[PDB]
DNA sequence: AAAC
DNA sequence: AAAC
DNA sequence: AAAC
DNA sequence: AAAC
């Protein structure tokens, strides 16, 4: 058969682990690292998860510098908790006019076409987005955030966001 | 014996239209009467 | 027994067809025809040349040269051919150059690794001579390789680089030309007698940096002529040019209308008039496509180096007339140029010039065969053209850059006996 | 209706049986069998995973003589756990300048669209990789990692990955 | 919205019953009903599966009259198992130059993108596979196969396998 | 063949004499067609070749002297550019005053040359000899094909 | 001073072909030597 | 010497049609008789 | 090198 | 090498 | 079989 | 009904 030659998310050729060791869900979701600017692939094969009632979320930050206010976001994650906490997962978007450690208290959220299976959860899945600011001196950032009642437990896994500022070439044999 | 070929009909092929060659002659079917 | 000492000349069919392809500003063989002393050579190439598929639609049409040279063997074996000619039947073998492993380790001389790995030096040697002669800069060092071994895959795969189209940045004076010059004075007296001397020679050497660094243009100089055997150069039997161009595809489907892609197909044809052979040597044809040095960043010289001076803005024709080249960097002609990075130019030149401009809306979009940042380097790096620098330009195929399909007429008119001369006994 | 001729992954025409019985995960991920060059289709119906804290994986060796930077690399795969270790899986990038063994210690992942079903595992996705070295004298892998905190347990099934050099024809019986 | 004219899997016009009840699952995995020749649909609502660690399968007969070495081979299959045998599901190729009852020793297997939900089975794909003889007497035959280590318990459902040969028409009012 | 033989000696030879079909009419021609162009998100870019040649084979009015059939034969071929293909002096060894000078006394006076698939192939199989015409090399120009299009599917080129 | 417009040229657009104006004059560039 | 460039050939790209020059001559090929 |  |  |  |  002919080769399928379209993805929904194209994941960085690098990835980053993740140099925290637990996270303390929220409702100021903490950014799990530093956000990267177009995209990011973070995997973690053991993160602890103190119990709290909020989220946490991995981060990228908006390119703008090309004028074209709605852009695609696409997210590739695929991650394991120990326990089922029985959560809801989504994209979000909030800005801020200085490195992010932490949700701020407005942002905009937006469904993935993700599957739960118990405590497991995996996604392929973009999004289109108003990425420039909506608020002239800030930085806009879109990401992946889990939100429940979390019990103490530990995950692993790997979570890449992409800014479709640009497209990604492969070779397609036949040309 | 054999010579020079002419494949090179310069055209778009044209789809097959008639299988009764160029030049006929006697009559060859009898069915009772005429059919159309 | 009585043999067939004779052959009567008559003409050699050696046709043949040639499937290529190559990088952007690489010099690669496409082909070669070993003649003979005596024979008439002429050919008629005529093919399409194609670029890998572009990922919007045309913009820019590519410039694309084709040079037909001529390599006496005597050139390249030297006092060892002479000899091998004399002794004749039991002369020793000719000496065969040294090929890497792969399969395309010898296709920048157009032809397909032997699994011996080595072919005749003749066709390693022959290459170098034409590069050195005609297409490195005039100031850079030789290409003196032993072996194709010696060369990285990409020489060795797609030829080597050449020169970007003349720019103020691309075509700089040469590396070493002299800003100024002493003449040792002594403590409170100047010989004016000396001193009109020294003119004199700053001259001579001058005219040998600007124009004269190879030994036959410092014979023109003096009006006279050196043949192609007097410095062994490669002799340039037939040169074209041409811009290839093609069409747009439109794309239909619901989400790639409004898109297109640019097809390049090219048309032409290389002509070679006839040609007496003098001695035994190769008939090398090479081909180099290459697209105006349009850089995303170039600024113009006086918009970018700050506050402007009589000197610069004024267009005295006396100033410009009578001082020194002008030591500029990368920096007073691009964005993100790196200010160690200098080169000698003209004064004035900045008048005698006009950079293209692209708007700093096509700056990282895909699709424009443009240079995005500025090259970094010594002049060298600058000036020789890097591939890469057009990867963003193409869909990803396995033909590399551009691919060719030609049909390579060629006839010989030698003299040598008829196969069946050759098969017969008597 | 029209027959689909267009699939994200098409195994090899010949598949072969794991020689290895168990695997002991870990950080120095084992590479179950010695790899193959461009596609391979590995199956097992009956493996030893033993109690580990790391990962296990299958590999491709990319075939680095079509100059094309990024390539896209299939994977097909329908494994079983007898027990659910609660694992991530992705597809991994390393290299090597001699065959390896287990992981190197630097590598990268990404993320696969696969669904997670307890201790039941299926995939049928492709990836754009930057397949040539990006270390002069290296070879590049590419292969199917499971990793978490596992548990004495055994697993079935079968991992499939193909590096898409060339297409694959297949009858278009109305052409 | 339009209507999706294109199907990965179609099924057979007339479907079968397994004439058998039991199946006891074995490395010589039995062909639970006599191969058909280009497609059939088998259906069971009740088939006892004895302890067994092997599989059991359901096959067609390669039609090999169109010299075209690769053809699409889909299958389409909802199955249920009474327990959760944790089993790999496969299409699997063997040859055969008789009417063949079980597994042969020689075959080759292809994952599917299927999906597992305890011990309920469902999928709906194609494969290209080589589907003339690779050894001049024989019969090629490609069936769908679980495998596991089986425990008495009961299944039902329908397999439907199709060599695509031939495309099939379907009304569509816009034409 | 016998016919061949009786040419030699200036005589002619019936069909009947050798009993040989009689090649009555013969039409060669070189077929061509068309490029199609893709044009949705994936395939823009890509090109199908399609080959429609309209030919015309004439046989004009033949006199039957027994009764007989009458055969009418097709055969498509492309030329044979192989992917691998050398030029002989590129790929045997060290040259000597033979094969490089063109010295038509040599040339028109010794024994076939005796050569391996493997002086003008990539992988040739050197055990697999062929005796040439000396000096056939400056007789003929094998196409070339950069191994950039090895096993590049689409070009109807022989690989190995 | 100004006046009429003309980009009226009736033609399907062509790619560029060459930034080198339409009358050139003297030599500019000096290398040392030719340089293809 | 080398001199003036002609790619210029205003015409759509034809199929190569053919590896044999322009001009032949005497016979290359005894394989024991006629093949066609 | 008063040369098939 | 748009050269006394 | 580009043949005394 | 390509017919004394």
């Amino acid at each position: 058969m002919f080769q399928t030659f379209i993805s929904r998310h194209n994941s960085n050729f690098f990835s980053d682990k993740l140099v925290l060791t637990s996270v303390t869900p929220a409702s100021s979701a903490p950014v799990l690292q530093t956000p990267k600017a177009t995209s990011s692939t973070l995997y973690f094969d053991s993160l602890t998860v103190n119990a709290g009632n909020g989220g946490f979320l991995h981060c990228i930050q908006m390119d703008t510098s090309v004028n074209a206010a709605n852009q695609v976001v696409s997210v590739g994650a695929d991650i394991a908790f120990d326990a089922d906490p029985k959560f809801f997962a989504c994209l979000v978007r909030f800005e801020s006019s200085s490195v992010p450690t932490t949700l701020p208290t407005a942002y905009d959220v937006y469904p993935l076409n993700g599957r739960h299976d118990g405590g497991y959860y995996t996604v392929k899945d973009c999004v289109t987005i108003d990425v420039l600011p909506r608020t002239p001196g800030n930085n806009v950032y879109v990401g992946f955030m889990v939100w429940s009642n979390f019990t103490a437990t530990k995950c692993r896994g790997l979570v890449s966001l992409n800014q479709v500022i640009k497209e990604i070439i492969c070779l397609q044999p036949l040309k | 014996k054999g010579k020079k070929r002419s494949g090179a009909r310069p055209g778009r092929p044209q789809p097959l239209r008639g299988t009764k060659g160029k030049r006929k002659g006697a009559r060859l079917w009898y069915v009772g009467g005429q059919q159309f | 027994s009585n043999i067939q000492t004779g052959a009567e000349r008559m003409p050699h069919d050696l046709s043949h067809l040639g499937f290529l392809a190559g990088q952007i500003g690489r010099l690669i063989t496409i082909s070669t025809t070993p003649v003979i002393a005596g024979d008439s050579f002429e050919m008629d190439a005529v093919g399409a040349l194609r670029l890998s598929p572009l990922r919007r639609g045309l913009a820019i049409d590519s410039t694309v040269d084709i040079f037909t040279f001529y390599v006496p063997h005597r050139h390249v074996y030297g006092e060892q051919w002479i000899k091998f000619m004399k002794d004749g039947v039991n002369a020793t073998p000719l000496p065969t150059v040294n090929t890497t492993g792969y399969i395309d380790h010898a296709a920048f001389l157009g032809t397909i690794n032997p699994d011996t790995n080595k072919i005749p030096k003749h066709l390693f040697q022959g290459y170098l001579n034409i590069y050195n002669n005609y297409f490195k800069a005039p100031w850079m060092p030789d290409r003196t390789e032993a072996n194709p071994n010696e060369l990285n895959q990409d020489d060795a795969r797609y030829g080597f680089r050449c020169c970007h189209l003349k720019n103020i940045w691309t075509a700089p004076l040469p590396p070493e030309t002299e800003l100024s010059r002493q003449m040792t004075t002594s403590t409170t007296s100047i010989d004016i007698m000396g001193l009109q001397a020294a003119y004199a020679n700053l001259h001579t050497d001058q005219e040998r940096d600007y124009f004269m660094q190879r030994y036959r243009d410092v014979i023109s100089s003096f009006g006279g002529k050196t043949s192609y055997d007097a410095d062994n150069r490669p002799l340039l039997v037939m040169r074209s040019n041409l811009w290839a161009s093609g069409y747009d595809v439109d794309g239909t489907d619901q989400t790639s209308l409004g898109q297109f892609s640019g097809r390049v197909q090219q048309t032409y044809k290389h002509s070679v008039p006839r040609f007496f052979v003098p001695e035994h040597g190769t008939m090398f044809t090479l081909a180099l496509v290459r697209f105006p040095p349009t850089a995303t960043k170039e600024i113009q010289y006086l918009n970018a180096k700050g506050a402007l001076t009589y000197t610069d803005i004024a267009g005295d024709p006396v100033l410009y007339g009578n001082l020194p080249p002008r030591e500029i960097s990368m920096k007073d002609v691009f964005r993100s140029g790196d200010s160690s990075k200098k080169f000698k130019i003209a004064e004035g030149q900045w008048y005698r010039y006009a950079p293209s401009y692209v708007s700093p809306a096509y700056h990282l979009l895909e699709g424009f065969p443009f240079i995005q940042e500025p090259p970094s380097g010594d002049l060298q790096e600058r000036v020789l053209i890097r591939h890469h620098d057009y990867d963003q330009c193409f869909q990803s195929v396995q033909l590399l850059q551009w691919n060719s399909q030609v049909k390579f007429n060629v006839t010989v008119y030698r003299n040598l006996p008829t196969t069946r001369d050759s098969i017969m006994t008597s």
